[PDB]
RNA sequence: AGCUUUGCGCAGUGGCAGUAUCGUAGCCAAUGAGGUCUAUCCGAGGCGCGAUUUGCUAAUUGAAAACUUCCCAAUAGCCGUGACGACUAGUCGGCACUGGCAAUUUUUGACAGUCUCGAGACUG
RNA sequence: AAGGUAAGUAU
């Protein structure tokens, strides 16, 4: 994940690790960079978008 | 006002490559 | 926006998000138990007692 | 209703203690929207047992409660409990905790129950409820004459509202034609459409007549929309 | 689909290990396991390609007396790592699947 | 022959089944278990220990609630125009399309609904 | 100085 922690907060890592399992900073990106892209699709029309993609 | 299917990539389980396909 | 189309609620969308990720979704029981659901939900949108009151009709 | 499932009758002597004993164990459960009733007949003693308290019999009655939705089909089972009993509501609504699918509403609008005590068909019933099984009740066959099924329940509580208030003036309110019109479909009598609502409409003269010599406003005075509420129970 | 299964068959009393080392299980485990004289089966589902198992594996006997003895003769403890647990197998074929939709009715 | 008393096991219903109950390979018995009753005494075990069958199925959480193939690249008529041959500048038969094919006689729909005894009537 | 090694899985 992307949350930095400054000691061992032994409480704190468990905590986090059970909110954040099942790689769910892969998964919200994964969900915002979809629902940009979606947006984007939707109102193509006047933003003259002529390919929206995104790399690998 | 319609919304096609959104697709999705699968990176977790995939070894066809290292970078996540597109 | 899914198969049929309907307005899924966020639950199922990340259920969705998390099957497309790993590349493979539930189990057969889960599919099975899942169009079950399914059934009941479109039956009971569609709408027992009208045969209830014709039985009872007779002494 | 829950009082009805702790309904006891009284007995009455001059000298002799009255023999407060348990009726039945039917709550006069009632679903105009479902076109039937339920009928949650138990065992008077079952009801009410010795030196039980109103507050055990509310615990007793909730966990029967939750055993009728138990039976029913989820989908069959109410949507909303609506029940104007709001200090039984709580223990409904734990009950309730059960079936988490289904919710529970207050009901600002109180249905007048005792038209089934005040009834002698529905009042034979309630001697009949005696059994510890559960009974079918089915539908007022005036609910089934009426056309709209939305107004059905109104022409029935009008007539129920009005038995409340005075049941021996509502039969003579209510029309003899209506009155003997009973099917063996139904455990009350049939409607003949408009005749009945001007058999009704002395019916609700009599709750205007109650409203007339007890409130302030005259039985004129007594606005339909307001005795329409007031049929249905909506004020507090 | 599954015409392995129907000569597997004739063992009536198969019982389903599950929680099984993609590693771990192996025929020898199998055969260490195979406490009954009665024929066992090693069979274990696994990827077509990699071959390793998804820790599920059933075991066919022909004694339903052995069957109970093992339900709790070996639930918990097995040789290898990953320790072992023992369902009542609730296979089904496409026949039963059929006759199960036909009396869904009632 | 009918009927009745009673118990066991089995069959059915009902009932209780965390002051509810068995198990004991332990331990004290109607010659007597064990009393604070009744100690010329009642008469049943006393009180430890070990604990509260099997099968059906739903539902919930989770990404996944475990029953013996994925994925990829693709797939399994007409009007005119230019040559060719035939019949008297015209016509016919076959070849490909460098343009078109939603404006009354054919292909981009004057169609739909209701009612009566295969037939008819009304409306938009 | 430190009191801040995730484990697991075969290479």
């Amino acid at each position: 994940t992307g949350i930095f922690m400054h000691g061992k907060i032994p409480t704190l890592k468990i905590s986090l690790i059970q909110i954040f399992r099942a790689h769910l900073w892969q998964k919200i990106h994964e969900s915002i960079v979809m629902d940009l892209c979606q947006v984007f699709d939707q109102e193509l029309d006047a933003l003259e978008i002529e390919t929206v993609q995104k790399e690998t | 006002n319609v919304s096609q299917k959104r697709k999705y990539r699968q990176y977790m389980n995939r070894k066809g490559g290292f970078n996540r396909p597109l | 926006v899914d198969e049929t189309g309907r307005k899924l609620t966020p639950k199922e969308a990340f259920r969705q998000l998390s099957h497309r990720f790993h590349g493979k979704g539930s189990g057969k029981m889960k599919t099975e138990r899942r169009m079950k659901k399914l059934d009941e939900e479109a039956l009971l949108k569609k709408m027992l007692g009208t045969v209830a009151l014709l039985q009872e009709k007779q002494k | 209703d829950d009082t009805n499932v702790y309904r006891v009758t009284i007995h009455k002597t001059f000298e002799g203690n009255l023999t407060t004993k348990p009726i039945n164990g039917a709550i006069f459960i009632f679903n105009p929207r479902t076109g039937q009733l339920f009928l949650k007949i138990i065992h008077t003693s079952v009801w009410a047992g010795q030196k039980r308290l109103g507050q055990l019999a509310k615990w007793k009655t909730a966990e029967e409660v939750a055993a009728l939705i138990r039976s029913l089909p989820v989908e069959e089972q109410p949507k909303q409990i609506i029940v104007t009993r709001k200090g039984m509501l709580d223990p409904l609504e734990v009950h309730l905790l059960d079936f988490p699918n289904i919710v529970i509403k207050g009901s600002e609008l109180q249905l007048p129950f005792q038209a089934c005590l005040k009834v002698e068909k529905f009042g034979d019933l309630i001697l009949k409820a005696t059994e510890p099984q559960m009974v079918l009740f089915n539908l007022y066959d005036d609910w089934l004459k009426t056309i709209s099924s939305y107004t059905a329940f109104s022409r029935l509580i009008l007539i129920l509202r009005a038995l409340h208030v005075n049941n021996d003036r509502a039969k003579v309110i209510l029309k003899p034609d209506k009155t003997t019109i009973t099917e063996p479909h139904h455990i009350w009598p049939t409607l003949t459409d408009e005749e009945w609502i001007k058999v009704e409409v002395q019916l609700k003269d009599l709750i205007l007549a109650d409203y007339g010599k007890k409130n302030n406003v005259n039985v004129a005075s007594l606005t339909q929309s307001e005795i329409r509420d007031i049929i249905l129970g909506m004020e507090i | 689909e599954d015409p392995s299964l129907l000569e597997w068959d004739a063992d009536d009393f198969r019982i389903f290990c599950g929680d099984l080392g993609n590693e771990v299980n192996d025929d020898i485990l199998a055969r260490a396991f195979s406490r009954f004289p009665s024929f066992l089966k090693a069979k274990v589902i696994r990827d077509k390609r990699t071959g390793k198992t998804k820790g599920y594996g059933f075991v066919s006997f022909k004694d339903p007396s052995d069957y109970v003895r093992a339900m709790r003769e070996m639930n918990g403890k097995y040789v290898g790592s990953r320790p072992i647990k023992l369902r009542k197998s609730m296979w089904k074929d496409r026949n039963l699947d059929v006759v199960r939709k036909k009396q869904k009715e009632k």
